[PDB]
C-alpha cells in the first residue's frame, strides 16, 4: 500500500542490522518529502517528522536491530495519532444547532443533507436551513435534497437578519420538534473580511453547539491558513473531510488538525446522501502515506 | 517576502519555500531551482521570473519583444463555435461559463448556454439563473436526462439561430469515476455528431486552492477528451495557483483565462507575469 518513494526510503534499510543517525535524518528527510506530495502543508510536514525523530528516539532506534521496522511504525502510528487517534462523532443533546462553514464548493450544501439524512435514521429530526442567498439556485438546491431525504427545509430571505432568521428557525424547530437544526452557510475566502464578520456575527446570533469546517480533500497548501484563519475568526468546533472519493491523498486533514486540535467527525464519499462515512484517522494515515 | 538582494542561498532558499508554499510542486520547484542555480545570474528577481513567465508561455514572440525591451493585449478567440468545459466537482465550470458569457457579449459575440449538468440538484436551474440574469438564452433539460442527448440538442440549436458560441456546461466528475469519462466522452461525440468540426475548444477547469491533484486532473481529462486550455478559478483567494506550473510543462495546455470572483465580471484573460508577480508576492 505503501507510495513508491517510501517503498524505498524504509527498503534501503531492511537486514542491515543497526543504522547510524545520518540514516535516520536521511529516511526523514524522505518522509518529508512523502507529506509535502501528499499536501501537506510545507510548515506542518516539517513539525511532523520532527515528531517522529523524538518518538524514535524514544524507542532507542540508535540500537535497534530492526531500525526501519521502528522507523515506519512510528510513522503510521505518529500519523494516526495526529489525525485524531481513534474514530470520533460528535455528542448531540437535547438542542443541536450546527454551522457548515468553509471555502467555496467546498461541500457544504451536499454534506449538510448527507448528515440530515444520517441523523434521521438515528431518530433525530433535523432542519436543514438554506443560508446561502448569493450563489444562484442555492435554496432550491437544499430543497430538493432535503425532499430526497425526507426533511424539511427553511430558506433565508433575500437581506434577511440574523435576528430574523433565528427567530424564524427557534420558530419552525420548536413547532415540528426538531433537535438537529443545519445552518448551510456560503463558502467565503478565510480573508474576506465582512463575509468573515458576517459568518461571526451568525455564530454570535444563533449559537451553534458545532461549527463544522467542510474541507475538500484536494486542498493544497493554504489548508493550514484556511483552518487557522475561520478558527481564529469564527471558532470550529469540528471537521468534514470531502471527495474521498477521488484519489488526492487527504494531506490537508493533517494541516487543519496541526492547527487547530479539532476532530474529523466525517468523510464524503461520494454525490449522493448516503456517500458520509465517519472519519478514520487510520484509514487516512494508510492513504496519506500510500 | 522573498528578499531578493541577499545572499545567493538565502534567495534560493526562500524562492523554494515559496514555490512550495504556492503548490508548484516539489519535481518542479527541483526543476526550476537547478536551473536557476545553474545559469549563475546575479538578477536572481529578473532570472526567475523570465523563467517562470516561460513555462507560462506557449509563444516566443512575446518574449523575443520583452528581451528586445519593445507590448500588447488583444481578446481570446476561441478557434470555433462550441467550447466545452470540463472538470472536477465544485471547482466552478458553472459560474466560469456565466463568466465567459459576460465576456463575449461585451465582445458583441451571440452566446447560448448549454445546461450539462443534469446530474447535481438544481446543476441545470443555477446556469439558467445566469442566462436570465445576462439575457443569454439556455438550453436545460430535466435532471437525469442523458447530457450528450442535451448537447447534441444545444448545437443544433445554436447552428440554427447562428449563434457565434455555445458553452457547454458539464456535471463536475472525479477522474478516478471511469464510467463518468467515457460519458463525458460520449457527450463530445454528441457534440461532432451535429457539428463534425466541433468542439474546437475543451476548457478544463482548475480550482486555485488544488495542490497536486490539480496535475492528476489535467493528465487524465487531457487523455479523455484532449484539452486545449485551463481555466484557474478562485484566484482572489490567498491560493496561488502553483499547480500550474506542473500543468503547463507537462502537458502544453495554455492557460486561457483566470476567475478572481463569484460575479460575472470577475474574470480575465490570462497575463503570465502578472501571475507570476503574484505567485512571487
Ligand atoms: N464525489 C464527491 N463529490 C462531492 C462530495 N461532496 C460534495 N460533492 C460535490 O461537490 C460539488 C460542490 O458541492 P456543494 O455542496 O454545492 O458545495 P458548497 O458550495 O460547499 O455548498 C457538488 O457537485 C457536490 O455533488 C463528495 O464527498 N464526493
Ligand atoms: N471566490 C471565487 N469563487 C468562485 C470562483 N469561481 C467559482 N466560484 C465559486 O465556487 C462555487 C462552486 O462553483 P460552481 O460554478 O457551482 O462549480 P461547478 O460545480 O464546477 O459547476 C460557487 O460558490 C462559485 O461562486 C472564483 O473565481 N472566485
Ligand atoms: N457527475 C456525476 N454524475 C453521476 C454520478 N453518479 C451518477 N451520475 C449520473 O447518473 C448516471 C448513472 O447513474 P447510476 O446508475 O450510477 O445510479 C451516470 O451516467 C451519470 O450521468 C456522480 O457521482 N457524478
Ligand atoms: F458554492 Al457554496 F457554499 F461555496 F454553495
Ligand atoms: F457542482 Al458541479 F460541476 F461539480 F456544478
Ligand atoms: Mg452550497
Ligand atoms: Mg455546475
Amino acid at each position: 500500500q505503501l507510495s513508491a518513494r517510501l517503498q524505498e526510503a524504509i527498503g534501503r534499510l531492511r537486514g542491515r542490522g543497526r543504522i547510524t543517525e545520518e540514516d535516520l535524518k536521511a529516511t526523514l528527510r524522505e518522509i518529508r518529502r512523502a507529506l509535502m506530495d501528499a499536501d501537506v502543508n510545507l510548515e506542518v510536514a516539517r513539525d511532523f517528522v520532527e515528531r517522529v525523530r523524538e518518538e524514535a528516539l524514544g524507542k532507542q532506534v540508535l540500537e535497534s536491530l530492526t531500525p526501519a521496522e521502528v522507523i515506519l511504525a512510528t510513522v503510521y502510528e505518529a500519523l494516526k495519532e495526529a489525525l485524531g487517534g481513534e474514530a470520533r462523532l460528535p455528542v448531540l443533546k437535547d438542542r443541536n444547532l450546527w454551522f457548515l462553514v468553509g471555502l467555496q464548493g467546498s461541500g457544504k450544501t451536499t454534506t449538510a443533507a448527507k448528515l440530515a439524512l444520517y441523523y434521521k435514521g438515528k431518530g433525530r429530526r433535523p432542519l436543514l436551513v438554506a443560508a446561502d442567498t448569493q450563489r444562484p439556485a442555492a435554496r432550491e438546491q437544499l430543497r430538493l435534497l432535503g425532499e430526497k431525504v425526507g426533511v424539511p427545509v427553511l430558506e433565508v430571505m433575500d437581506g434577511e437578519s440574523p435576528e430574523s432568521i433565528r427567530r424564524r428557525v427557534e420558530e419552525k424547530a420548536r413547532l415540528e420538534a426538531r433537535d438537529l437544526i443545519l445552518v448551510d452557510t456560503a463558502g467565503r475566502l478565510q480573508i474576506d473580511e465582512p463575509l468573515m464578520g458576517e459568518l461571526a456575527r451568525l455564530k454570535e446570533v444563533l449559537g451553534p453547539d458545532e461549527v463544522l469546517l467542510v474541507l475538500d480533500a484536494m486542498t493544497g497548501q493554504e489548508a493550514l491558513s484556511v483552518a487557522r484563519a475561520f478558527d481564529e475568526k469564527v471558532g470550529v468546533t469540528g471537521l468534514v473531510l470531502t471527495k474521498l472519493d477521488g484519489d488526492a491523498r487527504g494531506g490537508a486533514a493533517l494541516s487543519a488538525r496541526h492547527v487547530t486540535g479539532k476532530p474529523i467527525y466525517f468523510a464524503g464519499v461520494s454525490e449522493k446522501p448516503e456517500g458520509l462515512e465517519p472519519f478514520y484517522p487510520e484509514r487516512l494515515a494508510g492513504r496519506i502515506l500510500g | 517576502a522573498i528578499p531578493w538582494g541577499g545572499n545567493l542561498e538565502e534567495v534560493l532558499e526562500e524562492l523554494e519555500m515559496a514555490l512550495l508554499a504556492a503548490d508548484v510542486g516539489l519535481s518542479a520547484t527541483e526543476e526550476i531551482l537547478q536551473e536557476v542555480r545553474a545559469s549563475g545570474r546575479k538578477d536572481l528577481k529578473e532570472a526567475v521570473k523570465e523563467k517562470l513567465v516561460g513555462m507560462l508561455e506557449p509563444d516566443e514572440r512575446r518574449a523575443t519583444l520583452r528581451k528586445l525591451g519593445f507590448q500588447k493585449p488583444k481578446p481570446v478567440e476561441p478557434k470555433g463555435r462550441v467550447v466545452l468545459v470540463v472538470g472536477v466537482n465544485g471547482v466552478g465550470k458553472t459560474t466560469t461559463i456565466a463568466k465567459l458569457g459576460r465576456y463575449y457579449q461585451n465582445l458583441g459575440k451571440k452566446v447560448m448556454f448549454c445546461a450539462g449538468d443534469t446530474f447535481r440538484a438544481a446543476g441545470g436551474t443555477q446556469l439558467s439563473e445566469w442566462g436570465k440574469r445576462l439575457s443569454i438564452p439556455v438550453i436545460q433539460g430535466p435532471e437525469g436526462t442523458d447530457p450528450a442527448a442535451l448537447a447534441y440538442d444545444a448545437v443544433q440549436a445554436m447552428k440554427a439561430r447562428g449563434y457565434d458560441l455555445l458553452f457547454v456546461d458539464t456535471a463536475g466528475r472525479l477522474h478516478t469515476k471511469h464510467n463518468l469519462m467515457e460519458e463525458l466522452k460520449k457527450v463530445k461525440r454528441a457534440i461532432a455528431k451535429a457539428d463534425p468540426e466541433e468542439p474546437k475548444e475543451v476548457w478544463l477547469v482548475l480550482d486555485a486552492v488544488t495542490g497536486q491533484n490539480g496535475l492528476e486532473q489535467a493528465k487524465k481529462f487531457h487523455e479523455a477528451v484532449g484539452l486545449t486550455g485551463v481555466i484557474v478559478t478562485k484566484l482572489d483567494g490567498t491560493a496561488k495557483g502553483g499547480v500550474l506550473i506542473p500543468i503547463v510543462r507537462t502537458l502544453k495546455v495554455p492557460i486561457k483565462f483566470v476567475g478572481v470572483g463569484e460575479g460575472p465580471d470577475d474574470l480575465q484573460p490570462f497575463d503570465p507575469e502578472a501571475f507570476v508577480e503574484a505567485l512571487l508576492e
